[PDB]
């Protein structure tokens, strides 16, 4: 079925507005959105069909007090993304609230690609963790549309924002957001500003523009983990098909990323697989251990050595793990574009459920629950005690947050076949 | 034709050996099956030279007897490969078959596991023949790709009184220049390949409807989720050693087609192709066959069962739940031990699963 992306917020329209770029370029579209006359692919989920060639996505832009939104309208692309579905504060609360309001016709900006599709199976939200006006809205349209739509499924590719530690009450708003994430997200892909930072230092001497830099790099891991959809295999050929290997237990859908050219500007797949389970590739900053893993490579792969690859990876135990789950590692394979550079000729990249992204969420709480108990930032605006008068909110979404932690230290005991 | 026509070796002479009128026999058949249906070099007289040249030498010579029929031997059979091959290409109906046969189309068989899964599920019944028809044929315009003819050679016959699932044959229909390569018999063997790579793909669909009924939801569903999860793990695993045979034998038969130019290997191309494709699957031997269609069938009882509410289920579930989770755990163990010819692909689809070592540690 057709997937229908949400973006929402200012970072969140920007990486999917690089992100639809990077597939105009990658697959035969101009950015007029016109079919390219140098031009094998399923374009067909992620591309609504005009009739005189016009791939328009089926992008729905959500603006909130938009400064970014105008600087996406005056692109040369702005003919591409044409469907028409653009409407009109740094808090959660102010967020939630002044998405309240617009529910309905941004519902109805919904509805219109719903009916228009042949058919609909996910809303992939292009979500931004405490992102000011992006956080809050996030939260609210997430618990709207699996109401509105119970047998559907949300991804949410959460860019989550590690900077070292301006935002004051930026724990507050992540504990709000992780807790209607937790309950109401049916899959998360998690991504973080440090560790796509640190490996700008690693690849390049880029420090100051670090946003406008890992742009690209955010936008390589969604087009390369959606690439075995877009294109046609033998196994993965839906999107569920795929989720179902990476999310054993819904309370731990969080998903870690790795890239094995992190400067992809011959190898085999042994090589590949080897260097994709060593640290400096994975793009994430008591025992710890994988629940899950999944591999997916793109180029001239040689097909009898696969297997082999698989074995001589088990043979070096490089990726160390011991859950409750007995999902095994698979090597699967995607097909690489023409058109575009081929460099770095095979070229790979990882989706796995690691209980080390539980102190990342520990972290926020650490920081979330120092200044709860200094009430520093409170914030206290009339938006803010009206919208929250108890502040109980925050200590639901802590307990479940803690919970959260709790069910993947649980992952890692050699029992979650009892209460997690 | 094809019958009243074969050696009579009672009467064979001693001196002449089996293997020369066995070319001899092919040599007959063929110009008996092109010389009718009709409704050709003239070396008739200059063969018959030759043969009237080798009445006249007093003494019998075999190396001489066998010079020359295999000389027509070859000249039969290079004219009909090259009938058969490029007039009636052979390379795209092998292609339909393997697409519809051995599940070479992945977006209409999935889909047509999805639109006919209730009645298909209901008991077999004269009237459900039709019904399964017109749905794959729905399915065939579901999936919309869809050319002009391509659709009437292909049907799908059910079967009753001598779980409509299991009375599910598929039948294609052969032309006359492909009929001798495609007998009844290895239509037959295809069957039989056909009823058991649809199981194995019908259990992979309901499966991950499992999984996102598990997704969109206490305890008792985070224990189905590791008897969802447990049960997923062996059957993608299966099915992707499935995907690796019917890429590399696949490969192998049109190599040896296009080798060449001979009739004879052509008819040892498919029987290669045929012999490989039998074995990497295991259902010629009994005990691995008989082992993992139960594994496919209790995951069809549990699949059920959480398919049952969305509440949790105490209801008499948990206690066969927990028999399940220790009973797949017994047999999936049990085959892990039968997998650990020496096949390639047989021996490294193991460490896949022993990558975590999981059923081994335990």
């Amino acid at each position: 079925r057709e997937i229908i992306t949400l973006q929402l917020g200012q970072c969140g329209n920007q990486i999917g507005f690089e992100f639809w770029k990077q597939l105009c370029a990658e697959h035969g579209i101009s950015p007029e959105g016109i079919v390219e006359e140098f031009a094998t692919d399923r374009k067909d989920v992620f591309f609504y069909q005009a009739d005189d060639e016009h791939y328009i996505p089926r992008a729905v832009l959500l603006d909130l007090e938009p400064r970014v939104i105008h600087s996406i309208l005056n692109s040369p692309y702005a003919k591409l993304y044409n469907p028409e579905n653009i409407y009109l504060g740094n808090n959660w609360a102010s967020g939630f609230s002044q998405g309240e309001k617009i529910h309905e016709d941004i519902f109805d900006i919904i509805d219109r690609e719903a009916d228009g599709s042949d058919s609909l199976e996910g809303f992939v939200l292009c979500h931004s963790i405490a992102g000011g006006t992006g956080s809050g809205l996030g939260s609210y349209l997430l618990e709207r549309l699996n109401d509105r739509y119970p047998k559907k499924l949300v991804q949410t590719y959460s860019v989550f924002p590690n900077q070292d530690e301006d935002v004051v009450v930026q724990p507050y708003n992540s504990l709000l957001t992780l807790k209607r994430l937790t309950q109401n997200a049916d899959c998360v892909v998690v991504l973080d500003n440090t560790a796509l930072n640190r490996i700008a230092t690693d690849r390049l001497h880029i420090q100051n523009p670090s946003f406008s830099q890992i742009n690209q790099l955010v936008s390589t891991i969604m087009s390369a983990s959606t690439t075995t959809l877009r294109y046609p295999g033998y196994m993965n050929n839906d999107l569920i098909g795929l989720i179902a290997s990476l999310i054993p237990t819904p309370r731990l859908h969080f998903l870690m990323t790795g890239y094995t050219p992190l400067t992809t500007d011959k190898t085999t797949v042994l090589d590949v697989m080897r260097r994709l389970l060593q640290p400096k590739n994975v793009m994430v900053s008591t025992n710890h251990c994988y629940i899950a893993i999944l591999n997916i490579i793109q180029g001239e792969v040689d097909p009898t050595q696969v297997h082999k690859s698989l074995q001589r990876i088990r043979e070096r135990k490089l990726a160390n793990f011991i859950p409750w789950g007995p999902a095994s590692i698979q090597v699967a394979l995607s097909r690489k574009s023409p058109y575009l550079p081929s460099a770095h000729r095979v070229s790979g990249l990882m989706m796995a459920n690691h209980t080390s992204i539980s102190s990342l969420f520990e972290r926020t709480c650490r920081q979330y629950d120092k200044l709860r108990k200094r009430e520093a930032f409170l914030e206290q605006f009339r938006k803010e005690d009206m919208f929250k008068d108890n502040f109980d909110e925050m200590d639901t979404s802590r307990e479940i947050v803690q919970q959260l932690i709790d069910e993947y230290h649980a992952a890692t005991r050699p029992d979650y076949i009892s209460w997690g | 034709s094809l019958k009243q026509f074969s050696l009579r070796v009672e009467i064979l002479p001693s001196y002449i050996p089996v293997r020369v009128a066995e070319k001899i026999l092919f040599v007959g058949e063929s110009v008996q099956m092109f010389e009718n249906q009709n409704v050709l070099k003239n070396q008739e007289d200059t063969f018959a030279a030759e043969l009237h040249r080798l009445k006249q030498q007093p003494l019998f010579s075999l190396v001489d007897f066998e010079q020359v029929v295999d000389r027509i031997r070859s000249t039969v059979a290079e004219h009909l490969w090259k009938l058969m091959v490029e007039e009636s290409d052979l390379l795209g109906q092998l292609k339909i078959i393997k697409d519809f046969y051995l599940l070479g189309r992945g977006e209409l068989f999935q889909a047509f596991i999805d639109t006919a899964q209730h009645m298909l599920k209901t008991p077999p019944t004269a009237v459900t023949e039709h019904d399964v028809n017109v749905a794959f044929q729905q399915s065939a315009h579901k999936v919309l790709l869809d050319d002009d003819n391509l659709l009437p050679l292909l049907h799908l016959t059910i079967e009753y009184h001598g779980s409509g699932w299991a009375a599910l044959g598929l039948s294609y229909k052969v032309q006359w220049p492909l009929h001798i390569l495609f007998t009844p018999a290895v239509l037959e063997k295809y069957n039989v390949v056909f009823k058991y790579l649809l199981s194995v793909r019908r259990v992979q669909a309901e499966l991950q409807h499992c999984w996102a009924l598990q997704m969109q939801r206490q305890t008792d569903a985070i224990k189905w989720r590791l008897r969802n999860h447990m049960a997923f793990l062996v059957d993608n695993l299966q099915y992707y050693l499935q995907v690796d045979v019917l890429e590399s034998q696949f490969s192998q038969l049109l190599h040896q087609i296009n080798s060449t130019r001979d009739f004879e290997s052509i008819r040892l191309a498919h029987d290669h192709f045929l012999s490989n494709l039998l074995a990497q699957s295991f259902i010629l031997l009994k005990p691995v066959f008989h082992c993992l269609n139960e594994i496919l069938d209790l995951c069809h009882s549990f699949c059920s069962l959480v398919s049952q509410n969305l509440g949790p289920l105490d209801e008499r579930g948990a206690a066969q739940l927990s028999i399940l989770v220790k009973g797949f755990s017994r047999q999936s163990s049990l085959l892990f031990k039968i997998l650990s010819h020496q096949i390639n692909s047989d021996l490294a689809q193991l460490l896949l699963r022993l990558d975590y070592n999981k059923y081994y540690t335990q």
